[PDB]
């Protein structure tokens, strides 16, 4: 249950593999337009590992379906991000979550 | 409740110095066409598209 | 009334300030002071014939910085105490008809 | 909102885009790469003019493709459009330019820029004095034949010195003409055009109110022709003979006159092809019909209208040679001033103003508490001088000083020490005509004075508050040896400055303002609470009338996703709809009310207002077939007009429903059929437009009824779940303020523009990266 838009064409032949290690740069905000993260003020891209329960379920599914290179946005319920609990001080109880996810190398 | 902060880039804007309209009586014409063609773009330069 | 002589005297006065540099600044209060008694010309003269090292430091103030840079670049020792007096007097004068 | 098209992806190098513009029916539609895009933005308002345009920021490159001698298009246009160099006028130069800038680079430092001129839709559209009044004066059908007689002279002769001559069939390219014989010969219907069109002139300069009558009998007899030599002679034996006019000299009167008789006699016929559907165009197409100079005579070129005013011209003195005889405010200028931080309040500064321009400015010394609005000088908060016209400003004028030109610097001087204040120009000293050397005197230091101008339309200036000590060009002529120092003297950075920006915006009414009083009245047992205005100086020598625009200070916001006497306390608990109303007291007219809602994009403030001028458009999406599935409508306020529902006092109440988006009104508790409808995440505000009339205007009531929440309960979450009606402090009513003050940056984008070349056409580019930081007020959506 997410819904997946493309931004910038991939090279549509590279997918990631059980093993491999994704390295994106991300931009968060809410359903109303209010940033709350990005890992581009930070000038550090983010790494993370499929399968070992790193992230949300929202941001795994949604890379999975992405080639590298492709840049593109996610789309995430409630039910899939934080649920009814929800960041204390970040994120309210029952909140929307969009992503502005680009894969930039795979490994 | 409290007020917000970021960063943020500016922008701006350019034209041609043409003009047209519609009016009774006017004297112009009512159908116009014309192009853009783009030859570079940084994706990112900072931290914002 | 305002006469022709003091305003004729205003109007030359610019020069004559513009002839002496401003690190001369104190020796003017100075001879002025002096003449605020009756100082004889020459008694003011050969006075301040003396006291001459009293003249501004170029160490000091902000001030005198950024005024000198301007009276260096314009396109040109007993003549300085000579200048001094002659500017002194007739500020004198032209103070005690305010 | 999101739109459809093959290989949907944002604009990347060797992309093409191209939009057509059709103003019959209001519509814009785009494609890319010849793909067609599925979305087109219809029905929208038509009061000024449009123009292409580009916005972007750092770190692009784009070329302006038009057609013709630039840029040439990739793809054909569609049928019946035309290219955009076409419509370039002729006493303009095409060229590519910023839009409405205040500021702008020069040789020696940036220059300050007034507002500037803008043609209007309604300046195409020609105006001239034919009536359906016709003369037929019996008494100068004579002198109608004559001149004709007299231009078909000089008219052959004009033909005859470039080249042509006689022959029965016209030949453009052997230069022969058929009218060259004796005016006597000419075919009937060609002398029967002639004697219009000399009655024409005749019956022009009578509508132009001429008074023309015969003065001098003799003049006629003594008349003599010009003898040309053989050489313009014609084969048929013709030889034109045109009046001997050299003794005629026109009057002022008369030269007037015949500079409008030739600016009519172009817009009739100007109109006169407009109606025979003729339009503009940058080059001449007979078959399309467009010709290059069908234009008002206001806007045209020197050439032509010198060549028809002298036939015009030699008319009037071949007549005379007969012996008859003939005899926003707003946008109205811009304010810029030093920081406040950088106050004085002791000492003598300098500092230095030029004019590039000869029109409306001024210059002087200001308090920190001045006002945006005011023109400078007419109240007691400046000292200023005008250029234009030699005069000084304070609480009113009086002359003073001489009109500058081009090119000369004003000094500003002020010395706190004796509370004066002095002006030079050019290195001199201004005098006064009383014979006083100073402007001002006796002032007072109060809080202190800053740097000040203002600049009218189409004007520009420079200013130099002495950073560089150098840069001056006068300082040292006067100033420098009185004690006088620059003002930013010792400064590391440059001093900021602030101006005028002419964007409405709501303010709270102030608790003092000397027109208008708003009251706070406490709920009982019978009425809700409200808040009412009044107008506190009706009917007095001095009372202020005009358009009042109000709303109050928070709004509501509805759900992010639409599904799909006593109470009944589960009814109301469920319930999602909101109530509030309006009432309007007897002696004001239901005409002038106009209420409603209002969302945090709205900056109209028209004197005018009429539900005719709210924006609007539509937003439509559809399939490659075509089949249209999805049509929004758009705008900035939701309101109805008063006298829909047309003593005794009116009632009208809005309504709400949070959960589905729609609208409705009632009046004196009757339905209308009035309804809007918006989208998931929008803000409104109560809003209310009136024109006052009496002493008692409106009054907002914060009522609810059966079943139906107050909105006190939507404004605020705690009460989110109580039905009692409220008004807490932090409500209140906002009206519209014209201007307001804003700062400048402190550095600028740089942007390269050139023509490339024939094929090419023009650029743009910007390379270098800027940014800044935000503050953002979350309630009014903005930062």
């Amino acid at each position: 249950g997410v819904e997946i838009e493309t931004i910038s064409p991939g090279d549509g032949r590279t997918f990631p593999k059980k093993g491999q290690t994704c390295v994106v740069h991300y931009t968060g905000m809410l359903q109303n337009g209010k940033k709350f993260d990005s890992s581009r003020d930070r000038n550090k891209p983010f790494k993370f590992r499929i399968g070992k329960q790193e992230v949300i379920k929202g941001f795994e599914e949604g890379a999975a379906q992405m080639s590298l290179g492709q840049r593109a946005k996610l789309t995430c319920t409630p039910d899939v991000a934080y649920g009814a609990t929800g960041h204390p001080g970040v994120i309210p109880p029952n909140a929307t979550l969009i992503f502005d996810v680009e894969l930039l190398n795979l490994e | 409740l409290l007020l917000q902060t970021n960063l943020i880039n500016y922008v701006t804007s350019i034209r041609p110095n043409i003009f047209v309209g519609r009016a009774e009586g006017s004297t112009q014409y009512g159908k116009w066409y014309f192009e853009v063609m783009v030859d570079e773009v940084v994706p990112f330069l900072t931290a914002q598209a | 009334q305002t006469s022709l002589i003091v305003a004729t005297l205003k109007k030359m006065l610019p020069i004559g300030l513009n002839m002496c540099a401003p690190t001369d600044q104190d020796l003017i209060m100075l001879a002025k002071t002096r003449y605020a008694l009756k100082d004889t010309d020459e008694e003011v003269r050969e006075f301040l014939q003396n006291n001459l090292h009293l003249q501004g430091k170029v160490e000091g103030s902000p001030s005198l910085r950024w005024q000198m840079a301007l009276y260096r670049g314009l396109p040109g020792p007993e003549k300085i105490v000579r200048r001094v007096q002659e500017v002194s007097a007739v500020l004198y004068h032209l103070e005690q008809t305010e | 909102r999101p739109v459809t098209s093959p290989g949907q992806h944002l604009l990347a190098p060797e992309d093409v885009v191209s939009c057509c513009l059709d103003l019959s029916v209001p519509s814009i539609s785009f494609r890319i790469n010849g793909c067609p895009v599925q979305g087109v933005f219809e029905a929208f308002n038509l009061d000024g003019l449009f123009f292409p345009v580009v916005s972007f920021s750092a770190g692009v490159k784009v070329r302006f493709l038009l057609g013709g001698r630039h840029g040439e298009f990739k793809f054909l246009p569609p049928p019946g459009y035309a290219p955009c160099h076409e419509a370039v006028l002729p006493r303009e130069r095409l060229r590519l330019e910023p839009i409405k800038e205040y500021r702008r680079e020069g040789p020696r430092g940036p220059h300050l820029v007034g507002p500037s001129r803008c043609l209007s839709h309604t300046d195409f559209v020609p105006c001239p004095v034919d009536t359906v009044q016709i003369v037929l004066p019996p008494h100068l059908e004579r002198i109608r034949e004559k001149l004709a007689e007299n231009i078909h002279e000089l008219w052959a002769l004009t033909r005859i010195e470039q080249g042509w001559t006689y022959g029965p069939v016209r030949d453009d390219n052997k230069r022969l003409h058929p009218c060259l014989v004796n005016f006597h010969s000419l075919p009937e219907p060609e002398r029967n055009y002639n004697l219009q069109m000399s009655g024409e002139t005749l019956k022009t300069l009578l509508a132009l109110g001429c008074h023309v009558g015969m003065a001098d009998e003799k003049a006629e007899d003594n008349l003599k022709k010009t003898k040309l030599p053989k050489t313009y002679m014609m084969s048929n034996g013709y030889k034109p003979a045109p009046l001997d006019l050299s003794h005629v000299r026109l009057t002022p009167a008369q030269t007037t006159l015949v500079d409008r008789l030739a600016e009519n006699g172009h817009n009739v016929w100007a109109r006169d092809r407009v109606a025979q559907g003729w339009s503009y165009s940058a080059v001449q197409d007979i078959p399309a019909r467009r010709n290059p100079r069908l234009v008002p005579y206001r806007l045209l070129d020197e050439a032509t209208k010198r060549s028809n005013r002298d036939s015009l011209c030699q008319a009037v003195r071949t007549l005379l040679g007969y012996g008859y005889n003939i005899e926003s405010r707003w946008d109205r200028v811009r304010i810029f001033r030093a920081e406040k931080s950088y106050t004085v309040q002791s000492g003598r500064w300098y500092f230095e103003f030029e004019a590039v321009t000869t029109g409306e400015m001024r210059v002087g010394w200001a308090r920190p508490e001045l006002r945006p609005d005011v023109e400078l000088g007419a109240d007691e908060l400046a000292y200023v001088f005008n250029g234009h016209r030699g005069q000084r400003w304070h609480l009113g004028s009086e002359p003073f000083g001489r009109p500058w030109q081009s090119g000369d610097v004003v000094g500003c001087m002020i010395d706190l020490t004796e509370n004066t204040i002095i002006f030079t120009l050019n290195g001199e000293v201004l005098m006064s005509d009383s014979g006083s050397e100073t402007a001002f005197r006796e002032i007072e230091i109060g809080d202190g004075f800053l740097p000040v101008c203002s600049l009218g339309p189409g004007q520009v200036g420079h200013l130099n508050l002495g950073q560089d000590v150098s840069s001056l060009r006068f300082f040292a002529i006067c100033g420098l040896q009185e004690g006088f120092e620059p003002f930013a003297i010792n400064m590391q950075r440059p001093v900021t400055t602030w101006f005028s920006k002419s964007l409405p915006q709501f303010e709270p009414v102030p608790p003092e303002h000397p027109h208008y009083e708003v009251a706070r009245m406490d709920g009982t047992v019978d009425t809700p609470p409200c808040l009412r205005l009044a107008h506190r100086t009706w009917g007095s020598q001095n009372s202020l009338v005009e358009m009042l625009f109000l709303r109050l200070s928070l709004p509501v916001q509805f759900h992010q996703h639409f599904r799909c006497n006593r109470d009944d306390p589960e009814i109301i608990l469920n319930t999602t709809t909101y109530y509030y109303s309006v009432r309007v007291f007897a002696g004001q007219e239901p005409s002038c009310v106009w209420v409603g809602w209002v969302t945090p994009d709205y900056h109209q403030h028209d004197m005018n207002f009429d539900l005719s001028k709210v924006r609007a458009v539509t937003v439509t999406m559809g399939d490659e077939q075509g089949n249209v599935h999805s049509s929004l409508k758009c705008s900035n306020c939701y309101m109805v007009w008063g006298g829909d529902f047309v003593h005794t006092d009116l009632v009208i109440g809005c309504l709400v429903d949070l959960a589905t988006g729609l609208m409705t009104f009632t009046a004196n508790g009757k339905e209308s059929n009035t309804f809007f409808q918006v989208e998931p995440n929008t803000k409104l505000f109560p809003a209310v437009f009136v024109l006052p009339t009496h002493q008692n205007v409106i009054q907002f009531e914060l009522g609810k009824q059966k079943n139906i929440m107050p909105l006190s309960a939507a404004m605020f979450l705690s009460e989110r779940k109580n039905p009692a009606p409220q008004c807490p402090p932090r409500l209140e009513v906002q009206m519209l303020m014209p201007v307001s003050w804003s700062r400048m940056p402190n550095h600028f984008l740089q942007v390269e523009t050139r023509r490339a070349g024939e094929r090419l056409g023009w650029a743009v580019q910007c390379q270098d990266p800027l940014t800044m930081m935000a503050l953002h007020i979350p309630e009014e959506n903005r930062c």
